[PDB]
RNA sequence: AAAUUCUUGGACCGGCGCAAGACGGACCAGAGCGAAAGCAUUUGCCAAGAAUGUUUUCAUUAAUCAAGAACGAAAGUCGGAGGUUCGAAGACGAUCAGAUACCGUCGUAGUUCCGACCAUAAACGAUGCCGACUGGCGAUGCGGCGGCGUUAUUCCCAUGACCCGCCGGGCAGCUUCCGGGAAACCAAAGUCUUUGGGUUCCGGGGGGAGUAUGGUUGCAAAGCUGAAACUUAAAGGAAUUGA
């Protein structure tokens, strides 16, 4: 729980892999590799409603908690894989975005690369939904 | 968690369902550096100062 | 608090770069049957090359995978090689010919590869004209040469040249030398190197990989 | 009424017609 | 124009016409000398040959066909004729 | 809403080019010239009209107004208008030409002018916009 | 009466172009026909660029960018104004609004 | 907005692999080919095809076409294989006065491949085919021809990539007091009371009705052919002004 042993001068580097969906925005701080997780804070368990579960004040709550017990652990900087859904659905990142990477780079975490990890297919199976579309 | 306090820099405009709050820019005077953008509700004059709870969230502009 | 019993472990990139230090990884200690080896021997690093080169693109990634623990130290060594999603799609534009190839082939020693590579069609400085585009039987021509010509330069030659190859754009330079006599196409690289098998592993060689 | 629910309307008459005329024949 | 003359044009707007659209059919092809620069003897060669044309005696090629006019081979000299 | 209605603004219009002598730029005086030169039917207009000239006066100052015709501000456009140099702007002792044109000239009866010049024509026909 | 020339999408001599789904719900629309928009923004906004950059560990990074292609139908696209009715004489026209900002 | 739904028996999320079946984004355009339906990863094989080029060959061999023939999206039908996703029917949760719907969770037939049926679509350019003539302008695709000039081979001829033109078919675009039209509009929907180039199909106020019946095709669903009694002063097209 105490973290890396090392001498200061040098960043110790995580990474987190932010999925801002629409319907809730999750904060995955893990190690180089991606195999380790260190802490995973979703913006749905800091809201007593789940309309606001994608909320940007959310995010933000969620990032803050995130970055408080990623400085337990002694991690220092982090590179950002911004997710949206992708696959067959859409592929634009959630409201949830902007508000959870501006908090990490507010709480004293140090940002490294930043990259969009959405998965966008060759092609993908037959849409959810009919041949007329989601209408109301 | 601080509570900071910031003066308007100038007012952009009357926004709202029924055009009741006002999304003004404010500057903090602990840091001339950092500029967001709020809704505050009431007349607001241009250098006042605002007390902010917190000073986290920007107001989407109209 | 199962952080406590868990202890970091230092990642070491092969002698064939620059920079050595990778960064740190977490494992739970060796307790009964869980050794704390076998959960790192299969660890994937996806590094960009900017971190492995002191001074060089920042657009290009590798995969290192962890292949010996020798106390402390993780050894990594080539798995594959990406260009990032934003440089991408950021070459593909309207109004001209996307040309992509693949070959299969098997270097020196017994490392079988996935080459992916792109190339897109040129506009002239002089040109008036939008389209920009290619004949079909002009664009089979020059993939052709494009299959002809990498795999000329990984057969040849072993895992260390070929990745010595990959740290600059040789292998896309010389597609575009060779290219430009039938169209001239600008954005040249080798977009994916995806790779297929190893051999059986001896711990010698990796020693050589590492000094 | 449009002409796609009018001539399936249409349809099931003839088949009741031709179900209720085979039962005779 | 309305008082445009159709009976006589010059030969500059003639020789741009297609070659049914002339006022009369005239071909755009000719005929030409061509000498190798081996042999001596000169041969007669379409100017859209539309074969490969070698020279007898087994010396050399002299035209290779295209989807128009044939191109001679590298050093064969021609000259057109008339009549 | 301080807006000038047209009968406001057609009386200053008027006014001021068959009094521009007489009026000045201070709203009061002008308040007095308008009073016995044009009858008023009210003070109140009196007072726009009067006040519109006033500021008419000081667009004038700076450059001609499109709208009225100060007698001494037309009398500048005929010197302004009239005026020629002294040496032509079209005589040159040489000019620029281009070969083309020198064929031109060749199939009149001008083959060799005394002045003319030839120029080297432009090399690779850029003279298309690109495309896109 | 016929309202537009083209019969609102670009088939001139096809018979047969390939459908695609629509981005804000999945109706199918003809590729042709669908209204494209290809967005190129920033990871981050401009209100947070400073932000991020601050917090940088290099010096003078290069902020990425996100591109993606929306797809719309005229039903859609009505709905979220990118795209709106114009007087008769003016569905002609074809270049698009002013790139200035 | 929620709920049905999964969830310390560890869901969602992160990594590493494996399996299957669909699908071929971005490039992708008022661009190409095909009789229409339709057709988009690489490579190989087989047969075909328009256009261009031609001082080659035959010499009227042609155009349109009752009866007849081949192809014909999707859905549907019959036998095998496979069944990832989506999803008629169906079940549930919402919404609602009701909701056998729109919204959400699951989900059968189907959607996929093979071998046979079916012959219908707003199968649309709502516009038969062949031929002739009657304004421009700028592009685009294919073939050929010509020409200052840049660039690659390199080692120059010649080839590719640009540039400027001409010719022939092709999908189209802009403009016009050609002309027409009820107008919308159309360079064809023009060359029409100044009416006749050739030829096929097809309409005769609105319904009843693509109905009844007879025939014929089909495993079936259904396809083609197709009335009458009776009822009705309108039904409809284009454009204008209000609401
Ligand atoms: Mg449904
Ligand atoms: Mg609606
Ligand atoms: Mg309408
Ligand atoms: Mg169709
Ligand atoms: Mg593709
Ligand atoms: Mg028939
Ligand atoms: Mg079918
Ligand atoms: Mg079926
Ligand atoms: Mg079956
Ligand atoms: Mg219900
Ligand atoms: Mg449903
Ligand atoms: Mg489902
Ligand atoms: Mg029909
Ligand atoms: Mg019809
Ligand atoms: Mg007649
Ligand atoms: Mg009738
Ligand atoms: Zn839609």
């Amino acid at each position: 729980s105490l973290g890396p042993q090392v001498a200061e001068g040098e960043n110790v580097f995580g990474v987190c892999h932010i999925f801002a969906s629409f319907n809730d925005t999750f904060v995955h701080v893990t190690d180089l590799s991606g195999k380790e997780t260190i802490c995973r804070v979703t913006g749905g368990m800091k809201v007593k409603a789940d309309r606001d579960e994608s909320s940007p004040y959310a995010a933000m709550l969620a990032a803050q908690d995130v970055a408080q017990r990623c400085k337990e652990l002694g991690i220092t900087a982090l590179h950002i894989k911004l997710r949206a859904t992708g696959g067959n659905r859409t592929k634009t990142p959630g409201p949830g975005a902007q508000s959870a990477l501006r908090a990490l780079a507010r709480s004293g975490m140090k940002i490294g690369r930043i990259e969009d990890v959405t998965p966008i297919p060759s092609d993908s199976t037959r849409r959810k939904g009919g041949r007329r579309g989601r209408r109301l | 968690q601080p509570i900071k306090l910031a003066r308007v820099t100038k007012v952009l405009g009357r926004t709202g369902s029924q055009g009741q709050c006002t999304q003004v820019r404010v500057e903090f005077m602990d840091d001339t550096s950092r500029s967001i953008i709020r809704n505050v509700k009431g007349p607001v004059r241009e250098g006042d100062v605002l007390t902010l709870l917190e000073s986290e969230r920007e107001a989407r502009r109209l | 608090d199962p952080f406590s019993k868990k202890d970091w472990y230092d990642v070491k990139a092969p002698a064939m770069f620059n920079i050595r230090n990778i960064g740190k990884t977490l494992v739970t200690r060796t307790q009964g049957t869980k050794i704390a080896s076998d959960g790192l021997k299969g660890r994937v690093f996806e590094v960009s090359l900017a971190d492995l080169q002191n001074d060089e693109v920042a657009f290009r990634k590798f995969k290192l995978i962890t292949e010996d623990v020798q106390g402390k130290n993780c050894l990594t060594n080539f798995h594959g090689m990406d260009l990032t999603r934003d440089k991408m799609c950021s070459m593909v534009k309207k109004w001209q010919t996307m040309i992509e190839a693949h070959v299969d082939v098997k270097t020196t020693d017994g490392y079988l590869l996935r080459l992916f590579c792109v190339g897109f069609t040129k506009k002239r400085n002089n040109q008036i004209r939008k389209t920009s585009y290619a004949q079909h039987q002009q664009v089979r021509q020059i993939r052709k040469k494009m299959m002809e010509i990498m795999t000329r330069e990984v057969q040849t030659n072993d895992l260390k040249e070929v990745v010595n190859k990959l740290i600059p754009d040789s292998i896309g330079k010389d597609i575009e030398k060779a290219c430009q006599s039938i169209y001239p196409l600008h954005d040249v690289f080798v977009r994916k190197v995806k790779m297929l098998k190893k051999p059986k592993f001896e711990l010698g060689k990796l020693m050589e990989l590492h000094g | 009424m449009r002409a796609k629910w009018r001539k399936k309307r249409m349809r099931r008459l003839k088949r009741k017609r031709r179900k209720m005329r085979q039962r005779s024949k | 124009p309305l008082a445009k003359d159709l009976l006589h044009p010059s030969p500059e707007e003639e020789k741009r016409k297609h070659k049914k659209k002339r006022l009369v059919q005239s071909p755009n092809s000719y005929f030409m000398d061509v000498k190798c620069p081996g042999c001596y003897k000169i041969t007669t060669v379409f100017s859209h040959a539309q074969t490969v044309v070698l020279c007898v005696g087994c010396s050399t090629v002299l035209c290779q066909p295209t989807g128009g006019k044939a191109r001679l081979t590298e050093g064969c000299s021609f000259r057109r004729k008339q009549h | 809403g301080r807006v000038r209605t047209k009968t406001v603004k057609k009386a200053a219009r008027v006014i001021i080019e068959k009094y521009y002598t007489r009026l000045g730029n201070d709203f009061h005086t002008n308040k007095r010239v308008c009073e016995e030169i044009a009858i008023i039917p009210s003070k109140k207009l009196r007072n726009k009209i009067a006040g519109y000239v006033t500021h008419l006066m000081k667009r004038i100052q700076r450059g001609p107004v499109r709208g009225i015709s100060i007698k001494l501000q037309e009398e500048e456009r005929e010197r302004r208008d009239n005026y020629v140099p002294e040496v032509s702007a079209l005589d040159q002792e040489i000019i620029e030409v281009d070969p083309d044109t020198k064929e031109m000239l060749k199939l009149l009866d001008f083959g060799s002018l005394s002045n003319l010049q030839v120029t080297q024509p432009t090399v690779g026909m850029n003279f298309k916009t690109p495309r896109g | 009466t016929k309202k537009r020339r083209n019969n609102g999408r670009a088939k001139k001599g096809r018979g047969h172009v390939q459908p695609i789904r629509c981005t804000n719900c999945a109706r199918c629309v003809p590729k042709d026909k669908a209204i494209k928009k290809f967005v190129i923004r920033n990871i981050v906004e401009a209100a947070a660029v400073r932000d991020i950059s601050e917090a940088s560990v290099f010096d003078a990074y290069v902020l990425p960018k996100l591109y993606v292609k929306l797809h719309y139908c005229v039903s859609c696209a009505i709905h979220s104004k990118v795209v709106r009715n114009r007087s008769r004489e003016a569905r002609k026209d074809r270049t698009p609004p002013p790139r200035f900002r």
